[PDB]
DNA sequence: CCCTGGAGAATCCCGGTGCCGAGGCCGCTCAATTGGTCGTAGACAGCTCTAGCACCGCTTAAACGCACGTACGCGCTGTCCCCCGCGTTTTAACCGCCAAGGGGATTACTCCC
């Protein structure tokens, strides 16, 4: 990881970085430090719960644009499509106040 | 009666009485029942030390107890060494 | 003035363990020093062990468990023999 | 659990210790030494925790431990 | 046993498995006793010889 | 290379480092650290199953268990430089029980 | 003793 | 947290249940 | 002055028992400890006076006479 | 309160209130209830003298307790008065033999 | 519940008032006051059992018994000026 | 004698020298004396060495605490 | 500053009495020095608690308190 | 062989982003010294006391140096054991999955006002 990283910040050497579900867990430090013009949830049904771990780490990533994609939206829990909402909605500005 | 002759011992209660009022705390006070727990193990105490130095001066025949002797029955039971070590 | 000691006392322990047997003048000198040693480290630790404790109920299981804490076994043991049936005798 | 300690951390502690080599005979005296002194601390931990005989064990008690042990320790 | 929630995992163990994974029939052997009975009668009649 | 990889591998190469430099240097990184070491939790486990022999039902807490890890890594450092310098007063660079029991009996083990 | 290495250091 | 110091309080037979840490389980569970 | 000490210790050994809330150990107490092995008051053993001192560290006219005879005998 | 009367910034009321809690003797002049304040103050403000001076030799404004440690075993007199005492966050100061380094 | 963390911070604004803390160091503090507190007492206690008793001076000797000189002589000075901030 | 003069008056002049407190220096010091010996010898025996050279009883002394 | 002029044959009987076969002049020197200084070490302890005794002459009880104190 | 280039890179310190942290603001809240007395006990004279200071001065026994003379720590040497770092392999907690209790209450019921 550290070698990939070596050439990652100061040029364009990359546009996709490959990524697993829980390798972000761990490494949220380096990732949360670059600012990611879009981001992709393949396979959204692995993160449905709002008290998740992975939730927690991904919901605050700085960003300005976001999108989830999913082989069927949950059912049986409406708390999963609110969830979905307030993961498309994310108010947290600068300012705060917004 | 007197305390110390209910108790059946020898040792008095109340000079350890006296000795531990002076280690009270403002609200904290000792119980009697403490003292007489204290005098107790001071009394086994010193009779068990005077029976070993009372049988090292008869080893030596003599009448009276000598610091030596003591010094040699602390020797010989490795708990009093110990003891003596640590206090 | 006056001076207080275990001189009558220790004698008598004594003529009851070894009759034939006195104590000389710096051997009760010792006798003493240690006595009074072990009673005022006894005392000490019952005092800090109350106030750790959080409350003023001093009993004869402050004595006890310093007995256990500063004195290793078989001469603490031997004590607290003695002690509980002395007790008992008391009460 | 005697594999507490395990060689690794053992062998850390070590270097941590400024030592140039260590050689493959030395853990398990090491180990035996500490053991004795945590039965002898855990011993204290529990007398003093039957003090009120509380049912639990805290700071106060280890500290109190080790500050009549002679191996006094802070940072609290 | 008041907890249930794998309750029914032995039960699906049991109904997937067949009991060849819950206990197979091992390769049968008599006992192995060894004690022997001139384990102490050597001695005897050594010394009577 | 294992498998598909990125172009040819193998370039880890031999490059192997001899000791005492690569000694000092981990000794100097290592010296730096103050944190805990150890794992604390199979410290814990184990003092656990340690304590049950006094009696069951005694229960702990956060703070004990960290004062008793605090309690045993803070003192056999310093039982460590002891058993270093016995060791380097003698000509035995590496470490051996004579010079640990010599540090025992100086340092006062009764 | 006034100042020792009080000061200095 | 709920000490046992009212029991040793109301009654003076037994003073050893002072205090607790866990006993309460506020400290912990609330 | 042995007299008046007894009576003050006689005296004194009332005091202590009514000086507040004791009610000590709760007119109950635990039994020997471990093992009963005190004995009637003590052990009854000896020491010798050959190289049993030699036999005793392998198993781990005092200041001249002088001042033996210098050392009082105690009189009650 | 006290602290004005006394003019010392550390209380001394409540100090003095432990003190007379502790009754460690039967004569206890309570005259100076902020002597041993007055000291603990002194021996703490030096510390803190030392630990601001080594905190800020690291470009460290807040004291991280090795700054602490660094601070309380920098000094010969420190060590003598105490040495017994293991802090958290441990760390010798560093050290290096004539032999070990060339 | 008593603590010294408002004197601590005073204390702290004296020497250096643009340092800051952690979240651990003032019990560390707290520790050094009140047990060296208890200490000398107890020293002071001792050493005045074998003279007849039933203060400044007190305190004073205690400190110049054992605390080193080099410190002794400052806590003498402070608390005859603390003493005699008291009388005044 | 004249070393506890020397050391006791010149900290304070006026120090009567009774003779309590002054045997008992001597035997305290012989005891001293007598267990550091014995703790240098130990040490010089360990390394296999029975002479006697700075640095040994330099470091028995720092594990003696000074 | 009679301090140095402690006789060094005494030390050469001290040594020759407790042994070893090879004590130079470092070892007395070296042996002097930590004796003097556990002496300054013990009779500090001393002279201060003489200072707080009331009194001004040397007694056995201050060098007992003092011994008794560092063990 | 000393010296020069040639590269991995520790360290420096700066970024660069995320957060939690000292203390102020509101709330109140527990005791220190005033205010005085009760007694008490520790230093002001008084008497004394007791062996320490220093003295007397031979007299063995520390001071104290020196030649024989050899013992072994250390200088080197050879002789030679297993610490240590690169590449592998086997535990290990942790994030969830699943679903049947968890539990104070107040808000329909019915019994109290
Ligand atoms: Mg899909």
């Amino acid at each position: 990881r550290k070698e990939k990283r070596k050439g990652w910040n100061k040029p364009d050497a990359f546009h996709v970085c490959i990524v697993s579900y829980q390798l972000v867990v761990q490494d949220q430090h380096s990732f949360k430090r670059k600012r990611w013009q879009y981001m992709v949830l393949d396979e959204a049904h692995n993160i449905k719960n709002f008290r998740s771990t992975r939730w927690q780490a991904l919901l605050n990533f700085n960003t300005q644009r976001r999108l989830l994609l999913t082989g069927t939206p949950l059912q049986n829990n409406l708390a999963e499509l609110w969830s979905l909402l307030y993961f498309l909605m994310p108010q947290t500005v600068i300012d705060g106040k917004k | 009666q007197s305390s110390s002759a209910r108790a059946g011992l020898q040792f008095p209660v109340g000079r350890i009485k006296r000795y531990l009022k002076r280690h009270a705390t403002g609200r904290t006070r000792v119980g009697s029942k403490a003292a007489i727990y204290l005098t107790a193990v001071l009394e086994y105490l010193t009779a068990e030390v005077l029976e070993l130095a009372g049988n090292a001066a008869k080893d030596l025949k003599v009448k009276r107890i000598t610091p030596r002797h003591l010094q040699l029955a602390i020797r010989g039971d490795d708990e009093l060494d110990s003891l003596i070590r640590a206090t | 003035a006056r001076k207080e000691t275990y001189s009558s006392y220790i004698y008598k322990v004594l003529k009851q363990t070894h009759p034939d047997t006195g104590i000389s003048q710096k051997s009760m000198s010792i006798l003493n020093s240690f006595v009074n040693d072990i009673f005022e480290r006894i005392a000490t630790e019952a005092s800090k062990l109350a106030a750790y404790n959080k409350k003023s109920t001093i009993s004869a299981r402050e004595i006890q468990t310093a007995v256990r804490l500063i004195l290793p076994g078989e001469l603490a043991k031997h004590a607290v023999c003695e002690g509980t049936r002395a007790v008992t005798k008391y009460s | 659990n005697i594999q507490g300690i395990t060689k690794p951390a053992i062998r850390r502690l070590a270097r941590r210790g400024g030592v140039k080599r260590i050689s493959g005979l030395i853990y398990e005296e090491v180990r035996a030494v500490l053991k004795s002194f945590l039965e002898s601390v855990i011993r204290d931990s529990v007398t003093y925790t039957e003090h009120a005989k509380r049912k639990t064990v805290t700071s106060l008690d280890v500290v109190y431990a080790l500050k009549r042990q002679g191996r006094t320790l802070y940072g609290f | 046993n008041f907890m249930s929630i794998v309750n029914c995992l032995m039960q699906l163990r049991k109904v997937c498995n067949h009991p060849n994974l819950f206990e197979v029939r091992p390769i049968l052997t008599s006992f192995v006793l060894e004690h022997c009975v001139a384990s102490d009668y050597k001695d005897v009649e050594r010394t009577l010889l | 290379a294992r498998k598909s990889a990125p172009s040819t591998g193998g370039v880890k190469k031999p490059h192997r480092y001899k000791p005492g430099t690569v000694a000092l240097r981990e000794i100097r990184r290592f010296q730096k650290s103050t944190e805990l070491l150890i794992r604390k939790l199979p410290f814990q486990r184990l003092v656990r199953e340690i304590a049950q022999d006094f009696k069951t039902d005694l229960r702990f807490q956060s703070s004990a268990i960290g004062a008793l890890q605090e309690s045993v890594e803070a003192y056999l450092v310093s039982l460590f430089e002891d058993t270093n310098l016995a060791a380097i007063h003698a000509k035995r660079v590496t470490i051996m029980p004579k010079e640990i029991q010599l540090a025992r009996r100086l340092r006062g083990e009764r | 003793r006034r100042t020792s290495k009080r000061s200095s250091v | 947290f709920g000490k046992g110091e009212e029991s040793d309080g109301d009654l003076d037979l037994d003073d050893s249940e002072d205090f607790t840490v866990n006993s309460s389980s506020v400290e912990g569970e609330e | 002055e042995d007299s008046e000490s007894d009576m003050d210790d006689a005296k004194l050994d009332a005091l202590m028992g009514n000086e507040g809330e004791e009610e000590e150990d709760d007119l109950a107490e635990i039994d020997t400890c471990n093992i009963i092995t005190s004995g009637r008051r003590t052990r009854g053993k000896v020491i010798d006076y050959k190289k049993t001192a030699e036999e005793l560290d392998k198993k781990e006219e005092k200041e001249e006479d002088d001042e033996d005879e210098e050392d009082d005998d105690f009189k009650e | 309160s006290r602290s004005a009367k006394a003019g010392l910034t550390f209380p001394v009321g409540r100090v003095h209130r432990l003190l007379r809690r502790g009754n460690y003797a039967q004569r206890i002049g309570s005259g100076a209830p902020v002597y041993l304040t007055a000291v603990l103050e002194y021996l703490a403000a030096e510390i803190l003298e030392l630990a601001g001076n080594a905190a800020r030799d690291n470009k460290k404004t807040r004291i991280i307790p090795r700054h602490l440690q660094l601070a309380i075993r920098n000094d010969d007199e420190l060590n003598k008065l105490l040495g017994n005492v293991t802090i958290a966050q441990g760390g010798v100061l560093p050290n290096i033999h004539q032999n070990l380094l060339p």
